[PDB]
């Protein structure tokens, strides 16, 4: 079933793609870092008020 | 109503020690394209400074 598999593991390749280039909640995780730290900084710095 | 104080002479693009009708500071001073209204006289970032 070679053919038959690097059929199947091609296609999915391309299905990764047409997931992150429209899912944007995909790297919810990594965003979220991004979030938490930003907001961690713009309260300290609010804080001198 | 201000004090018996003599202004100087104003420097840009230089790091000077300011005062501006009693507000003091330290920073360097240069032109800005920030259009404030007639009735305001003073700007402020975030965490409340000039």
């Amino acid at each position: 079933n070679q053919k038959l598999i690097a059929n199947q593991f091609n296609s999915a390749i391309g299905k990764i793609q047409d997931s992150l280039s429209s899912t944007a909640s995909a790297l919810g995780k990594l965003q979220d870092v991004v979030n938490q730290n930003a907001q961690a900084l713009n309260t300290l710095v609010k804080q001198l008020s | 109503v201000c004090g018996p104080k003599k202004s100087t002479n104003l420097v840009k693009n230089k790091c000077v020690n300011f005062n501006f009708n009693g507000l003091t500071g330290t920073g360097v001073l240069t032109e800005s394209n920030k259009k404030f209204l007639p009735f305001q006289q003073f700007g402020r970032d975030i965490a409340d400074t000039t």
